[PDB]
């Protein structure tokens, strides 16, 4: 989470702004790129071309 | 309760949350302060242009990249501190211009990789690294020369 | 204020201990009791104007 | 505006050329450094 918050903006207001989402994603817990990806395709759908 | 193991504040320049109880440099500032205030050498991290001013040297070469590596030991360049805080690199006929780069706050250690053996190696950091340098062609003396 | 673990680099959170209060990571052992007060103030911008109007 | 201090010599190695590796902690500030922590094992694919 450290690398995102980073990566969005230091400034005190944007940590402000950013931290409602971090508190989210803490909700779930998902903390690996496995997790995640498995969240990912469960909300993907079959859109069979 | 340990003073080195600490938690961290987001701004690195302000990390120490908790007390006991900047400005942004130029070339000319940099390596006037690391050279007449301090004798220590210091380790710098550079990026150079893609190509220098050179031919690989029986290297199979089509004006090819001349990089670094193709280039031979010994005295490679030239680095004039100009007055009013211009930094020049000559480096032979052309003079490259260089900058500061972004000033990383992050830990940067520049480590050597020997592998001694096949299966072994030997990792060997050779020391941190404080500032980043710019170097680039002044392609308005190269204009205006014709 | 936002802070992360050195150890591993995720968002600390706020808990409770035995000997106090310690912020925590949810991904490593990483812990830090909170020794003395730690504040983090918002400032949050008041309603400083008041404006009468009827003006020409 | 002549170079008024410090004509400065530059040369090149090739010691290290093929073992040398920079490597970032983007995560870890300059301020804590990995030479107190001791390693245990270095995987590498050159
Ligand atoms: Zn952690």
């Amino acid at each position: 989470d450290q690398e995102i918050v980073q990566m969005i903006g230091t400034e005190e207001h944007v940590m402000a702004a950013f931290g409602p989402s971090l508190e989210e994603c803490q909700k779930a817990q998902i903390f690996t790129q496995m997790q995640a990806l498995k969240y990912i395709g469960n909300k993907v759908r079959r859109q069979r071309m | 309760i340990i003073n080195i193991k600490k938690e961290k504040r987001e701004t690195d320049e302000e990390t120490k949350q908790i007390l006991r109880m900047l400005p942004k440099d130029v070339s000319v500032a940099e390596l006037l302060r690391e050279l007449s205030l301090t004798k220590e050498e210091e380790l710098l991290f550079l990026q150079l242009p893609d190509t220098l001013p050179g031919q690989p040297p029986t290297q199979d070469i089509a004006e090819n990249a001349c990089t670094l590596a193709d280039l031979t030991e010994g005295q490679v360049g030239k680095l004039l501190i100009r007055k009013s805080g211009r930094v020049q690199l000559l480096l032979g006929k052309v003079t490259l211009d260089v900058t500061m780069g972004t000033a990383c706050s992050f830990l940067q250690e520049l480590v050597s990789v020997g592998l001694g053996d096949s299966r072994t190696g030997e990792m060997t950091v050779l020391g941190h690294v404080k500032h980043k340098l710019v170097c680039s062609p002044d392609f308005e003396s190269l204009l205006d020369h014709k | 204020m936002l802070l992360f673990c050195p150890g591993c680099g995720n968002g600390l959170i706020v808990e409770e201990g035995q000997r106090c209060h310690r912020f925590a990571c949810n991904t490593c052992p990483y812990v830090h009791n909170i020794t003395r007060k730690v504040t983090n103030r918002k400032y949050p911008k008041l309603k400083e104007v008041d404006d009468v109007l009827g003006g020409a | 505006d002549d170079p008024v201090v410090q004509e400065i010599d530059v040369y090149l190695a090739k010691s290290l050329a093929e073992k040398l590796y920079l490597f970032q902690y983007p995560v870890r500030p300059a301020s804590m450094t990995y030479d107190d922590i001791p390693h245990l094992s270095a995987k590498i694919k050159p």
